[PDB]
């Protein structure tokens, strides 16, 4: 079991700014060099589509807004200025073993 | 192409059992993950348990394995969680999320439906 | 402060027999001796032994157990001017004991890791990618991909090694800490098995070398009962004659079974530099060598047993069936081979305990051999504190091997070991051998031998140190002098650079003897003809 903090918890980001989403953790839960974690977007009423692969790399169909840095710890979501579209639930799960845990989330709005 | 699916709703009973399927295809399924969350109207994912079709490999969280016994069915192309104590608590949606390779970091691909229980 | 006389005489001939097996016979031998034939190879193994390994075998025992004065020092009692060998071969062993504890390092890592009920090299889990998994024979269909890769294929190249971390030698940063204080740890034991000179080290071969054979019987019995063991020993034990027409089959015997006997590396000669001198230096160095080479057979039985079982199990003949380097060979295809064999986590212990016990004595012997040299050089500023300057040469071979343990790993652990065994430390070997043949008359190398043992050498020897070993030795040099280095382990093709290298590399050595050949020649006067006169003929004080 590992601690997944979010913050902020609510980001009322307008059309054309830059908002970031932080997800800290106890690890360290850099792995074999892929750091283990991933980024979902619950719409409402809609499966958890996912982002990235290890905080990094993009996920598939996906728009190249939605980028990802951060490693060990500190891992952020720096999502391209967007308009009202992408107003969702953003969730940050962790995939270190041995049980995996899913974070807050932080729902972006105007 | 890759897509998962369950089965309807059902009915939560004080102390029921009930069986949650998920289907899968598209892909060998004897090498990827099948997780399962729990997303209770209003608040964030939760992790449930886990499992593994073709080694029997299953791993849970916070009591969820005397809760949720997994089991994966590699005939049929489907994984079973048969639920049990059906707690006020539990009426939630139910998602099967495809956990991806090792080497992309875990991801949950593809999430089928959702089999919420009232 | 006289020479410590081994404990006993199977004390010693213990110990030179575990110094002989170390790895070419557990992994490079089959591997060899199917690619060239596989039963066309035996016969260019024996009438190459008998021609060029147990000679020079011979030659090193009687010499140490005559002389008793260690490798580096010998030299002022054979030939002045060759007194540069020693530093040779101490610059050899550094590379050599740099390279050759990664593989320990690895093998311990295997077992502290195979203690698990069930073993991680069956499932494909996190660090072990899925997309291109699954190539593990236990399964019904027959689904298959020219890019999958068996789980064990993972387990070596992303757990222990970590290998995908690393484009090459272009960079390779970052050190394994599991593997760190994994090969600390065999340091350790390999200060504290030679900590004290031979008492110890004799005592330590009466576990470490007699238990490689204990574990190769149960495994070549469990090998023989596998379902498809004869598939397997057939193509073992399968002539091509065809194969023996071509000059590498020769070529490779050849360098095998020198690299695999060890002569002229300056350890022989600090092992009978210390038994007693009417010791029987000729029925040792007779038996050493057929059992090397009869482990070298058991040791191919089995793994090729191994093979055969697998190819039988996964439908498809032997050939295409882990086809790579040595190490890939005894760590994935073996590996996999143990996982789904019925009593697992048993088979593997044993396994690896028996992969680092014949490694650890070798590379005992293989210090033990320069510790003693330089020790008996210098009996003054050393030979009195001799627990010191042996936590002084295992620090440096740590601090040498420091970079083989970095996520780059196999990428310069192959380099070190096809580049610091080239035409160095055969070079070496082939100027001993000439000055103790050529130079020093082997009048008195025969001499000595008669009045030391109790009868002269045959004419089998008699000839041969003078026309077949520094002949066969220059074969062997010549050989691959000029063969293009394509090492391209894992699918990389290594840079051109890496060719620049390898040259400087093996140029480390052979720089010391023509160094001290000048500074001697120097040294001395008179004209050019008596300065060489002069230092050709030992001091004889
Ligand atoms: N300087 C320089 C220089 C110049 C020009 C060159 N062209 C090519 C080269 C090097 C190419 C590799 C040469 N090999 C290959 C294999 N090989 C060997 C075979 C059997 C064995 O068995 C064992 C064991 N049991 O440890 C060990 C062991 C080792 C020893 C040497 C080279 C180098
Ligand atoms: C080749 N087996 C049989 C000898 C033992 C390992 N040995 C090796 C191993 C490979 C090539 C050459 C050498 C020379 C002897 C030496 C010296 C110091 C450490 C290791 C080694
Ligand atoms: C990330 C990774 O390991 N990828 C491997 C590699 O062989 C290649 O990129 C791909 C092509 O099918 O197959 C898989």
């Amino acid at each position: 079991d590992i601690v997944l903090t979010q913050s902020p918890a609510s980001l009322a980001v307008s059309l054309g700014q830059r908002a970031t989403i932080s997800c800290r953790a106890s690890e360290s839960v850099d792995n074999y060099g892929i750091s283990f974690l991933n980024w979902f977007q619950q719409k409402p009423g809609q499966p958890p589509k996912l982002l990235i692969y290890a905080a990094s790399n993009q996920g598939s169909g996906v728009p190249a807004r939605f980028s990802g840095s951060g490693s060990g710890t500190y891992f952020s979501l720096n999502i391209h200025p967007m308009e009202e579209d992408d107003t969702a639930v953003y969730f940050c799960q962790q995939t270190k073993g041995v049980s995996w845990t899913f974070g807050g989330g932080t729902k972006v709005e105007i | 192409q890759v897509q998962l699916q369950q089965s309807g709703p059902e009915l939560v009973k004080l102390g029921a059992s009930v069986r949650i399927s998920c289907k899968a295809s598209g892909y060998r399924f004897s090498y990827s993950w099948m997780n399962w969350v729990k997303q209770r109207p209003g608040k964030g994912l939760e992790w449930i348990g886990r499992i593994y079709p073709g080694d029997g490999d299953t791993k849970y969280s916070g009591k969820f394995k005397g809760k949720a016994t997994l089991t994966a069915d590699k005939s049929s192309s489907t994984v079973y969680m048969q639920l049990s104590s059906l707690t006020s608590e539990d009426s939630a949606v139910y998602f099967c999320a495809r956990s991806a390779y090792g080497s992309e970091g875990f991801a949950m691909d593809y999430w089928g439906q959702g089999t919420s229980v009232t | 402060g006289e020479r410590e006389t081994w404990g006993k005489k199977v004390d010693f001939l213990l110990s030179v027999i575990g110094y002989a097996v170390d790895l070419g016979n557990v992994w490079r031998f089959p591997y060899i001796c199917y690619q060239n034939g596989g039963g066309a190879f035996l016969l260019p193994y024996t009438i190459m032994a008998i021609f060029g390994g147990i000679p020079l075998f011979y030659m090193e025992l009687a010499l140490g157990q005559y002389h008793r004065n260690g490798c580096i020092s010998i030299w002022r009692k054979i030939c002045p001017i060759f007194k540069g060998i020693g530093y040779a071969i101490c610059i050899i062993a550094f590379y050599i004991a740099s390279y050759y504890n990664t593989i320990m390092a690895w093998a311990l890592y295997y077992l502290i890791s195979s203690f698990t009920d069930q073993l991680p090299w069956t499932s494909c889990k996190n660090s072990w990618n899925t997309g291109n998994c699954t190539n593990y024979f236990s399964e019904d269909n027959i689904t298959w991909t020219l890019h999958s890769t068996s789980p064990a294929e993972e387990f070596y190249t992303r757990h222990v090694l970590q290998i995908h971390r690393s484009k090459g030698l272009q960079d390779l940063g970052g050190i394994s800490w599991q593997l760190a204080l994994c090969i600390m740890l065999i340091f350790t034991v390999i200060y504290f098995s030679i900590w004290k000179g031979v008492k110890t080290s004799g005592k330590v071969v009466w576990v470490t070398a007699t238990f490689p054979y204990i574990i190769l019987s149960v495994l070549l019995v469990r090998g023989a009962t596998l379902p498809g063991a004869w598939r397997g020993v057939l193509f073992y034990l399968k002539p091509n004659w065809q194969k023996l027409l071509e000059t590498g089959v020769w070529i490779d015997a050849a360098a095998q079974i020198f690299f695999s006997l060890g002569p002229g590396f300056g350890v022989l000669l600090a092992f009978a530099s210390y038994n007693k001198f009417n010791n029987n230096c000729y029925q040792d160095a007779l038996v050493t060598s057929v059992v090397n080479c009869m482990t070298s057979f058991v040791s191919g039985f089995v793994i090729f047993t191994v093979l055969g079982y697998m190819a039988e199990m996964r439908n498809e003949d032997v050939s295409e069936v882990a086809k790579d380097a040595g190490p890939s060979l005894l760590f994935i295809t073996y590996a996999e081979a143990i996982a789904n064999m019925p009593a697992s986590t048993f088979f593997a212990i044993i396994f690896f305990l028996m992969l680092i016990t014949l490694g650890l004595d070798s590379t005992f012997a293989g210090l033990e051999g320069v510790i003693t040299a330089v020790l008996d050089e210098f009996p003054h500023v050393w030979a009195k504190r001799r627990e010191r300057f042996v936590l002084a040469v295992v620090i440096t071979c740590f601090f040498g091997s420091l970079v083989t343990l970095t996520f780059g790993g196999a990428y310069v652990v192959k380099l070190l070991e096809e580049y610091a065994t080239g035409p160095a430390v055969l070079t070496v070997a082939l100027i001993e051998a000439v000055a103790v043949s050529w130079f020093y008359g082997i009048t008195q190398f025969c001499r000595d031998v008669k009045e030391m043992l109790g009868f002269s050498p045959g004419w089998f020897w008699r000839i041969c140190w003078v026309a077949i070993s520094p002949l066969f030795l220059l074969f062997i040099i010549c050989s691959f002098l000029m063969s293009p280095p394509q090492l391209r382990l894992f699918q990389y093709n290594y840079p051109y650079w890496s060719i620049i290298l390898g040259y400087c590399i093996g140029t480390s050595s052979f720089i010391c003897i023509p160094t001290y050949i000048a500074y001697r020649l120097i040294i001395t006067p008179g004209t050019f003809k008596e300065r060489i006169i002069k230092s050709i003929t030992p001091e004889t004080p």
